């Protein structure tokens, strides 16, 4: 499984969520930003580690981070 | 009493060339593919 | 099998770390007993396959004499390939009045029962 | 106190200037080791003094023997293996104990004296004794190290 | 899941073929295994070290045994000028009778290999004369290898595992390794030289039978205890001494002569004896410096805390460095690899120029092979030093323990460091390539008198300072009225002057504008490789493109196509890019070494001095010219003894080329190809009864870089080894 | 092929200096150079180069010569494109010089 | 020469000089276990300063043997 973390610099722009090709991330209620939204990664067992979320994140530095970890059949994107 | 005999490459070179690589690759293959309990 | 040895015709000797191995020990012992009797008393395809297939598809003294005959057959092959003589001739040269390996092997072997005790 | 002022840390004379016996069971092992090195040294000194009196002790192994010395080592290893194994699987007055320890220590020092002394003088040790008695001042360790060519 | 690998269940739960490769690759990285503590780390490293020692002594015993059984050592020592040293016999049933006749050279029964490792010269100089001696040495070193393998197994056992305090004791280890491992070993080798190796060169056999009854000197130990130590320098070996015999001999055991023995063209055994005795005393004295359990001695942490200069120009100085060298194994490993790599360069540079062994430097293929062998070893070890330094920065470096010291201030001016390395690399590259291209245009347009030929006046000044009367500077050792000349003139300068003014050896070769241009290209390679390695070490914690590079580790693939794309951003990848510059730089230094020595050995150094100043002269007169007998090793008219080197030459070109496939083409192409292969196998009838246990996948990105660099490097090494051995041996 | 074709027929190109065919020797060497120069782009990646450019940009900032148009490493695809273009140019021009020098001198 | 005189005088000079003028500096920089000496000049101090004495004495003997 790959380690996906969300950091408090998130501005709830939802760009990472609409960039993930696997439905791993989602938006939760929060109070830390004006959008009152925060990303969250409850399904990192299906994460392949493509880093589209990191490409989509606008903040400097990143508020979503993907640490490539141990490989499984779902994280390697295998259909066989 | 040190010199190995005149037939010695004819046995020792195909031994470590073929037989020990076959045994070693078979043993390492069975060790790789072994299931954990 | 040695004074002070512990266990992991059995004697607790397993330095390298089962029922197939016991059956293989028994059949190597039986064929070595027949071969040692043939070498001491010295001086076809499909039927053998059928007998072997029927044997595959199918009490201390047996493996005692079997281990003794396996060591005996190793003895025949070794002191025939080294001495160039038969067993009676090597016995006669032994009686009535690879050396480094033999000496090194024995000492090393003894260092070996000692080492296990240490560890 | 081997030199006074130094108490023994934890034939005891407080002599461990390297700290080799700072562990209890390890020190018990070294005590047994000192005992057996001293026993073999006592037997060796009695051997050299006996053989000399009733070929030197360094040229003794190469004369001629029954087997000969090719195939006598495995007999030695088997017999000494049985004896040693028995001793390890096994492993009266304290005056006799301290005499045994100090006697083994003096025999170890005497045997390294035999080895170095014979290797530097090319004499049997009773000839070294009669040389040092016939000439105390002279024929000392200075003579055999500065006049080494004469002995060869 | 599966058992292999036992050190990582994260890899053991991998359903693919990636598990096998990553178990092979992460096996000896003990800091990242499951359940690894620090004591266990040091203990397994200690056992692995014993394993390395056992393998080295088994390697040496095997060299001794194969020489003693299949070589011509006892026949070589009778005339070591005209007889070739046999390595080992050939048993290849794939041969034909012309190949058996071709590799049956002489004087041997069957097919043999001719050794280029220098072991006959080394063994003959240290006193071997017979094959039995080599048999005894082989049996002794095999027994030593068994003892070290047993000692690794023993120090793994729980009654013998050392604690962490034993491994972290630096003063005791430096005192015992300086005084005992350097000093007493060098003293005992001096004993071997004096007792055996000098009388074997005098023609007197001193074996184990009579080493107690043969005097090393006719007055033994009486000068040594009187202090009359100059009595061992009296009557040295005459300049008409035949080596290994008694004609023209002397009585001295410790001289200081300089230069070379006249017949063997090699260093004097008495000078090497004196040399090992002096450095033995110096290492034993230096091994009493540090504070063990005896009150006296230096305290290294106290020395480091003291050496901080005033005015804050180094900040906190060396404060807190003892707990960062002591606690980090990667710092110690990088220091050890930097030192051993520089010393391996020193070994190669000093052994071509000052040949130690008898009838070395007349075996030209041995000279070239040993130089090239230790230069490539040195290059790999230097790259590993910088690699493990970057690993130190990522894993072991604590910034709060180093707040203000020299190691933090290097990270503070890392941009200035990389900027000035970039400047020196660009400068040397522009002007070295511009001068070579300029001279090529001059040589092409028929005008060699216009080409820029800068004279190497600085290194010629240094050679004149060393005593070479060619360049007419005439100062400090070249002028007869100098203080250094007059003070060293009575004792060691008369041999050194003759050897440096001989132009028939490698002792301070005559240099010119080609040598200028190549030393500049060498500086380009060194500065550039240092640029990539220092950039990878100092950008390992992070850069502006990736501030959190320390959070991914040392060897991660990339950080994706975002932020413009980040390919080869890791410090491992900077190492990977710098191995190419290492191979380039050592290829330059060994092309230069080999061509200047081939023109010395043939006789026309004018050929090198003319053709070395332009790269077409390089390509025409070295690579095209010296590979004429190589590629004729086999042909449609027959074959000869060079056919193995022709085959290995093409073999290296092939492995190099196969490495380019992993280097250029990357992963997802092969992953799609393998997915179509998986479809084809699962749909093919009567072959889909056979199924894989490990799911086939394409090689990962990092693995691809490693496999491509491995094939690239092996092909590079085999191609230049085949060319160098075949050209030197075929033409000499 | 290595001996009787490449090595044997490369004589004319390698000894073309001092004559009218010397340009074919120059373009032989130049083409070898360009081919090799492509390997840096094909074998490397733009992350390293971007960080190197960062250090150099720092050096330019120190002397007030950092450009307003920000120095960036080439894209991944442009690295591949530059790589294959210099690779093709180098190899093809090499065989061009070999062929022309060979066939003009022995023709 | 006079080897006993040179070695004994050099060892006496180095032991006396480390006993009397460098002992306090060695105790300042360092900051078997018990001796009768009033300065604590123990066996290891004797070993170090006599080692320097023997080394310098044999160096002087060797240079005078070379006659340089
Ligand atoms: C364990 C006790 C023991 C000791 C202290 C010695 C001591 C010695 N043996 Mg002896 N040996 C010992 C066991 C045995 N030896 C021998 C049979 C011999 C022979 C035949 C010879 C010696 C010789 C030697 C001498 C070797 C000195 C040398 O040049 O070293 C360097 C050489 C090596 C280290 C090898 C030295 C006095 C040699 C001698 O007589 O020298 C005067 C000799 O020729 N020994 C056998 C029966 C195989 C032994 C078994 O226990
Ligand atoms: C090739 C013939 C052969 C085979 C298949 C075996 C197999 C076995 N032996 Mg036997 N053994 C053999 C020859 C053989 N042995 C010989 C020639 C000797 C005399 C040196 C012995 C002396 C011996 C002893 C003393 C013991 C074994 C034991 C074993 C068992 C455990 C050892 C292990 O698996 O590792 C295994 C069934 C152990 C056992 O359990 O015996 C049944 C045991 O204690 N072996
Ligand atoms: C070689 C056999 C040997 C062994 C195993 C020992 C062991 C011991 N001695 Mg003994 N000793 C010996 C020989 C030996 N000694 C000799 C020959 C003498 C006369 C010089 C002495 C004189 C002596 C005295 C006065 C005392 C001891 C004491 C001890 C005990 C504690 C010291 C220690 O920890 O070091 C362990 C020793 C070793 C590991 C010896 C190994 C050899 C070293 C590493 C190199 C020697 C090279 C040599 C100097 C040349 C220990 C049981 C003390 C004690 O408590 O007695 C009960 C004590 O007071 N020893
Ligand atoms: C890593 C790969 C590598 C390989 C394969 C080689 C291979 C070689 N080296 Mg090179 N070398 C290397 C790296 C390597 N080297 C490095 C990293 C250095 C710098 C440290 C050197 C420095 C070096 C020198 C200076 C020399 C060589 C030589 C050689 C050649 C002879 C074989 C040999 O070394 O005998 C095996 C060596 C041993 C088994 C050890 C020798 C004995 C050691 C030094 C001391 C033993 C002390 C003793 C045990 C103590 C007893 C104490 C007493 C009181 C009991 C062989 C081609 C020699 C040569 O070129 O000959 C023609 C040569 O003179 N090498
Ligand atoms: C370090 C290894 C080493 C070893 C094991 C030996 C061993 C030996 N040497 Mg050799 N030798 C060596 C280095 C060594 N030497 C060096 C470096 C030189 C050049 C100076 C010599 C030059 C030399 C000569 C000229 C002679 C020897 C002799 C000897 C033998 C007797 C020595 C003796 O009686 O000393 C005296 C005994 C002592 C206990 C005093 C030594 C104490 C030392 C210095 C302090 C501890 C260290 C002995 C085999 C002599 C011999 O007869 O050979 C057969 C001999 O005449 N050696
Ligand atoms: C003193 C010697 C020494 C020691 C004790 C270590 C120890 C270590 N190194 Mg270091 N290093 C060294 C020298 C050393 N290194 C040298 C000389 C180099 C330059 C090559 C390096 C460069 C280096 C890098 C880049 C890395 C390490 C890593 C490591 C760690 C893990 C090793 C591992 O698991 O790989 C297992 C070893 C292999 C899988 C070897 C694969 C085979 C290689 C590619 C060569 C293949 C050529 C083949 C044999 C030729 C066949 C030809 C054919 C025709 C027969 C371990 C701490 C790694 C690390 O710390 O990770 C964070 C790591 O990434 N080392
Ligand atoms: C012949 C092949 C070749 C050449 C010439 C270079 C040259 C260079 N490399 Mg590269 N490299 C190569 C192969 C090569 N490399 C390979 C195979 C790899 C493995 C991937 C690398 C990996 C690598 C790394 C990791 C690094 C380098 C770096 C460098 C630069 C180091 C500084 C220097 O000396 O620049 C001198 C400049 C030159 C040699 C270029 C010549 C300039 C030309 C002649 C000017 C224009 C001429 C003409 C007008 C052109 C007109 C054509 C028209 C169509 C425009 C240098 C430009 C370093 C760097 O970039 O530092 C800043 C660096 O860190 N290289
Ligand atoms: C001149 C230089 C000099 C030197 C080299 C020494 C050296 C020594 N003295 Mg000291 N001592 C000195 C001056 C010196 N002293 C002076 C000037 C006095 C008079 C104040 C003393 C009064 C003195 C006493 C009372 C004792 C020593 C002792 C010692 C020994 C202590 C270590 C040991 O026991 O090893 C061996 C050592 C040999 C101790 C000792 O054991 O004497 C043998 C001891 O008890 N000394
Ligand atoms: C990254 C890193 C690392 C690494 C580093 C390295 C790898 C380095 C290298 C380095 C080096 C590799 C260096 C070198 C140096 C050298 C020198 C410093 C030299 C000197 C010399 C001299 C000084 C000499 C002089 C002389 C002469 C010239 C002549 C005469 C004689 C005499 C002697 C006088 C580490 C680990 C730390 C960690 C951190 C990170
Ligand atoms: C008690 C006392 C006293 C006395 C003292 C004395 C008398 C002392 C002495 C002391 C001594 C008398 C010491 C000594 C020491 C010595 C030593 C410690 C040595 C060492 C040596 C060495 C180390 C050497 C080395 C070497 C060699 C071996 C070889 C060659 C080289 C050399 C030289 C390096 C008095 C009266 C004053 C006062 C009172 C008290
Ligand atoms: C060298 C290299 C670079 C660095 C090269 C860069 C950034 C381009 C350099 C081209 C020129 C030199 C810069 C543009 C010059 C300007 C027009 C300035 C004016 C110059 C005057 C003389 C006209 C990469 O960015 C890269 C990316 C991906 C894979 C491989 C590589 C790669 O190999």
């Amino acid at each position: 499984a790959h380690i996906v973390k969300i950091y408090d610099t998130c501005i709830g722009c939802t760009q990472c969520v609409r960039a993930c090709p696997l439905d791993v991330l989602e938006m939760v209620p929060w109070d830390g930003c004006k959008a009152s939204q925060m990303a969250s990664a409850p399904r990192t067992e299906d994460c392949v580690g493509c880093k589209r979320c990191e490409t989509a994140c606008p903040t400097d530095f990143l508020s979503v981070r993907v640490y490539l970890g141990s490989e499984s059949t779902r994280s390697m994107g295998l259909s066989y | 009493p040190f010199v190995p005999p005149s037939w010695a490459p004819s046995v020792f070179v195909p031994l470590t060339g073929l037989v020990l690589p076959a045994i070693a690759m078979a043993t390492l293959f069975v060790y790789i593919e072994k299931e954990a309990p | 099998w040695y004074p002070g040895a512990t266990a992991p015709g059995d004697y607790g000797f397993d330095p390298l770390r089962l029922k197939w191995f016991r059956e293989a020990e028994l059949t190597n012992g039986r064929w070595a007993m027949a071969a040692v009797v043939g070498i001491l008393f010295t001086d076809e395809v499909a039927v053998f396959a059928v007998l072997e297939g029927k044997r595959y598809e199918i009490k201390l003294k047996e493996l005692k004499n079997g281990r003794l005959a396996m060591l005996a057959f190793l003895g025949f092959c070794s002191q025939a390939a080294v001495y160039g003589k038969g067993p009676i001739e090597t016995l006669q040269l032994h009686l009535a009045d690879v050396g480094p390996e033999t000496a090194v092997t024995v000492a090393v072997l003894c260092v070996l029962p000692m080492i296990i005790e240490a560890t | 106190t081997w030199l006074p002022g130094l108490n023994p840390p934890a034939g005891d004379n407080g002599f461990d200037p390297l700290g080799l016996g700072q562990d209890e069971g390890r020190l018990k092992w070294y005590a047994e080791a000192e005992k057996t090195n001293g026993r073999w040294a006592m037997m060796a000194v009695a051997g050299i003094l006996g053989q000399e009196l009733l070929p030197a002790w360094w040229e003794a192994g190469a004369k001629e023997y029954d087997i000969p010395a090719q195939a006598l080592t495995p007999i030695e290893f088997i017999v000494m293996g049985f004896l040693e194994i028995k001793r390890y699987q096994g492993f009266n007055s304290p005056s006799m104990a301290t005499k045994e320890v100090k006697n083994g220590r003096l025999a170890m020092v005497a045997f390294i004296g035999f080895c170095v002394q014979a290797l530097a003088t090319r004499t049997q040790p009773i000839e070294g004794l009669t040389a040092h008695l016939a000439d105390p001042f002279g024929k000392n360790i200075t003579y055999y190290l500065t006049h080494l060519p004469e002995t060869l | 899941h599966k058992l292999f690998p036992k050190f990582s269940q994260g890899l053991a739960q991998d359903p693919t073929t990636r598990r096998i490769w990553y178990g092979l690759a992460m096996a000896h990285d003990f800091e990242s295994h499951d359940g690894m503590t620090e004591e266990n780390l040091y203990q397994k490293i200690f056992a692995s070290h014993f394993g390395q020692l056992s393998i080295i002594f088994l390697w040496t015993s095997g060299n001794l045994f194969h020489v003693a059984w299949q070589g011509n050592f006892e026949q070589w020592v009778t005339d070591p000028v005209h007889i070739r040293p046999i390595a080992h016999a050939i048993w290849d049933p794939h041969f034909g009778q012309p190949a058996v006749e071709a590799f049956t050279r002489g004087g041997a029964s069957g097919p043999v290999n001719i050794s280029t490792s220098g072991v006959y010269q080394w063994w003959y100089t240290i006193g071997m004369r017979t094959n039995q001696d080599l048999y005894v040495g082989s049996v002794f070193l095999a027994l030593v290898s068994a003892i070290f393998l047993f000692a690794g197994w023993l120090h793994l056992q729980p009654n013998f595992q050392p604690s962490l305090s034993w491994f972290k004791d630096a003063e005791s280890r430096l005192n015992h390794h300086l005084s005992g491992l350097f000093g007493v070993s060098s003293l005992a080798w001096t004993g071997h030289l004096v007792h055996v190796a000098i009388p074997e060169s005098r023609g007197q056999h001193v074996g184990w039978d009579n080493f107690l009854s043969v005097l090393p000197h006719p007055q033994g130990l009486t000068p040594f205890f009187t202090g009359n130590w100059a009595a061992y320098a009296q009557s040295p070996d005459t300049a008409s001494h035949v080596f290994g015999t008694a004609q023209g001999s002397g009585q001295a055991i410790l001289t200081f002569l300089g230069g070379f023995h006249p017949q063997t063209q090699s260093l004097w055994l008495t000078d090497m004896a004196h040399h090992h005795l002096a450095i033995a005393v110096i290492f034993i004295v230096a091994g009493h410096m540090y504070r063990t359990n005896f009150g006296i001695g230096h305290r290294m942490q106290a020395i480091l805390e003291a050496h901080t200069p005033p005015s804050g120009s180094l900040g906190a100085g060396h404060k807190g460095l003892f707990d960062t060298v002591n606690n980090s194994l990667h710092f110690q490993l990088g220091l050890a690899l930097a030192s051993v790599g520089t010393i391996t360069s020193l070994v190669a540079q000093h052994m071509y120029s000052l040949p130690p062994y008898a009838f070395q430097a007349i075996d030209f293929t041995t000279q070239a092979a040993l130089y090239t062998h230790h230069q490539y070893i040195a290059g790999f070890i230097m790259c590993g030093a910088f690699a493990h330094g970057a690993i130190f920065f990522i894993r072991d470096y604590d910034p709060e323990q180093n707040k203000g010291n020299v190691l933090a201030r290097m990270l503070d001016h890392k941009e200035a460091l990389i900027s000035h390395l970039s400047w020196v690399s660009l400068f040397l590259g522009f002007h070295t390539l511009g001068l070579y291209v300029h001279n090529d245009v001059m040589q092409a347009f028929g005008t060699p008198e216009k080409q820029i030929l800068i004279e190497p006046v600085f290194a010629q000044w240094i050679q004149a300072a060393h005593g070479k009367a060619l360049y007419g500077f005439d100062f400090l050792l070249s002028s007869k009225t100098s203080a250094a000349f007059a003070n060293g003139q009575s004792l060691w300068l008369p041999g050194w002057l003759d050897a440096i003014n001989n132009n028939q050896n490698s002792l301070f070769l005559t240099i010119g504008p080609g040598d200028f241009l190549v030393h500049h290209a060498i500086a380009l390679g060194l500065h550039t490789t240092t640029l990539i390695l220092v950039k990878g070490a100092l950008d390992a914690r992070g850069s502006k493109l990736m501030p959190d590079k320390k959070d991914f580790g040392y060897s991660f693939p990339c950080d994706g196509p975002g932020r413009g794309g980040t390919c080869d951003i890791s410090a491992y990848d900077a190492f990977y890019l710098a191995v190419f510059w290492m191979l380039n730089t050592i290829g330059w230094v060994t092309f230069y070494w080999h061509w200047k020595h081939l023109t010395l050995w043939q006789g026309n150094v004018a050929q090198f001095d003319e053709s070395s100043t332009y790269l077409m002269g390089w390509l025409r007169d070295y690579l095209w010219l010296n590979s004429s007998q190589l590629i004729n090793g086999y042909n449609p008219f027959g074959m000869n003894s060079l056919s193995v080197w022709a085959w290995t030459f093409l073999f290296g070109h092939l492995i190099y080329a196969t490495g380019f496939m992993f280097l250029i083409s990357w992963r997802g192409y092969w992953q799609e190809l393998i997915e179509t292969l998986v479809w084809a196998h699962e749909k093919t009838p009567l072959a889909n009864l056979v199924y894989w246990k490990d799911k086939p996948v394409a090689l990962s990105i990092v693995q691809a870089r490693l496999v491509g660099l491995a094939h690239f490097s092996v092909g590079y090494i085999f191609t230049y080894a085949a060319f160098l051995i075949a050209s030197t041996s075929g033409r000499f | 092929w290595l001996r009787d074709f490449l090595w044997a027929q490369s004589s004319q190109v390698i000894q073309s200096y001092g004559s009218a065919l010397s340009a074919y020797g120059l373009i032989f060497l130049g083409a070898h150079f360009v081919w090799a120069f492509s390997l840096m782009f094909l074998f490397s990646g733009r992350g390293y180069w971007q960080e190197l450019i960062e250090s150099i940009v720092w050096a330019h900032n120190k002397l007030k010569v950092a450009p307003a148009i920000q120095p960036r490493a080439l894209s991944i695809t442009q690295g591949r494109a530059v790589g294959v273009a210099h690779y093709l140019l180098g190899g093809i021009a090499t065989t061009w010089s070999f062929f022309l020098a060979r066939i003009i001198s022995v023709g | 020469l006079d080897p006993q005189i040179v070695i004994s005088g050099s060892t006496a000079a180095f032991l006396a000089i480390g006993r009397f003028v460098f002992l306090g500096y060695q105790r300042r920089e360092a900051n078997i276990f018990a001796t009768n000496d009033p300065a604590g000049f123990n066996i290891i101090d004797v070993a170090g300063w006599g080692a320097l004495g023997h080394a310098v004495g044999f160096a002087v003997l060797a240079i005078n043997s070379l006659q340089g």
